[PDB]
């Protein structure tokens, strides 16, 4: 099956930057969408970013627009999310997720919590 | 001029077993999400028009009030149970996973779709874990991986079951509800399914229009005592006219005389 591994979380000070990494296995995620979701205590599970490597088309949550940048590394077969000017609302456990149907175009990434079929353990990010 | 128009039709006997929807107490087997053929019966839809107490009943290709006019060879009743988030997405011409990857419905599928609340009766406090999804088609033992296990532990070899997270606590938009599709098929077969045909009270000895089981005429009726058995329609002793007509309820034999 598909296996997901998130890493790169930690503690940051507001105004700083952080780097999260998602490693996928059991399926070739080079022509399909992979994204980052978050869940925070007192907040619903929200998708924050997604990238389709087929053309690397990118989408971000409205809550994170203009602050985070997601990229995809084919050589590393990973998804890297860079977070600039972090705010307390970004403190959450982050999950790496994908759509059941692999897309083959410039499709924007869905940020509904129902969007995951296989899910990783998640990595903690605390903006404090 | 004739006074008023009259139609007389026999009492309804065959009721469609739609009661398996009102009084359904149990779920179907895993292999057999309820797909039943319906024929040789009269389909009474009048209750559904004014029921107004259920989540949706929207249906396409036929106006609601003309169902009694049309006759179909077969009716397929296909019932599933699905969650609320897809209720508006279950419709012909739309997209979705289950409708596309399990059994195809035509883009102009004409048929009649109802969705039913099961919130207070069939929903389970601890969660009913009976719900599965088929996700993949690649082309036209089942293993989620590509390599066969052959009874040996290893990669793409899994455990029979781990506790699954089905819960009712989710919001109002997120409960499951029941879905039923009534599909009408008109094909090359003798007409066996007919809608209920309502009649009225009968008035005698007046110049009226009459419609007995589709037999139309105008005039005033008089009782005739000639010997016809109840199943008898045609005979040759006068050989000229449809002499007499028989009410379904009352076996009386009535002949006609035209008005001016």
């Amino acid at each position: 099956q598909v296996q997901l591994q998130e890493s790169g979380g930690g503690a940051v000070q507001p105004g700083g930057s952080l780097g999260l990494s998602c490693t996928a296995s059991g399926f070739n995620f080079e022509t399909s969408t992979v994204g980052w979701f978050r869940q925070a205590p007192g907040k619903e599970n929200e998708g924050v970013s997604c990238i389709n490597k087929g053309y690397e088309d990118t989408n971000y949550a409205d809550s994170v627009k203009g602050r985070f940048t997601i990229s995809r590394d084919a050589a590393k077969n990973t998804v890297y999310l860079q977070m600039d000017s972090l705010q307390p609302e970004d403190t959450a456990t982050y999950y790496c997720a994908a759509h059941n149907e692999p897309y083959f175009c410039d499709y924007s990434g869905r940020f509904r919590w129902n969007e995951y079929s296989y899910y990783g353990q998640g990595t903690q990010v605390t903006v404090s | 001029q004739p006074t008023e128009s009259i139609v007389r039709f026999p009492n309804i006997t065959n009721l469609c077993p739609f009661g398996e929807v009102f009084n359904a107490t149990r779920f179907a087997s895993v292999y057999a999400w309820n797909r039943k053929r319906i024929s040789n019966c009269v389909a009474d839809y009048s209750v559904l028009y004014n029921s107004a107490s259920f989540s949706t009943f929207k249906c396409y290709g036929v106006s609601p009030t003309k169902l009694n006019d049309l006759c179909f060879t077969n009716v397929y009743a296909d019932s599933f149970v699905i969650r609320g988030d897809e209720v508006r997405q279950i419709a012909p011409g739309q997209t979705g996973k289950i409708a596309d990857y399990n059994y195809k419905l035509p883009d102009d599928f004409t048929g009649c779709v109802i969705a039913w609340n099961s919130n207070n009766l069939d929903s389970k406090v601890g969660g009913n874990y009976n719900y599965l999804y088929r996700l993949f088609r690649k082309s036209n033992i089942y293993q989620a991986g590509s390599t066969p296990c052959n009874g040996v532990e290893g990669f793409n070899c899994y455990f029979p079951l781990q506790s699954y997270g089905f819960q009712p606590t989710n919001g109002v938009g997120y409960q499951p509800y029941r879905v039923v599709v009534l599909s009408f098929e008109l094909l090359h077969a003798p007409a066996t399914v007919c809608g209920p045909k309502k009649s009225t009270n009968l008035v005698k000895n007046k110049c009226v229009n009459f419609n007995f089981n589709g037999l139309t005429g105008t005039g005033v009726l008089t009782e005739s005592n000639k010997k016809f058995l109840p199943f008898q329609q045609f005979g040759r002793d006068i050989a000229d006219t449809t002499d007499a007509v028989r009410d379904p309820q009352t076996l009386e034999i009535l002949d006609i005389t035209p008005c001016s």
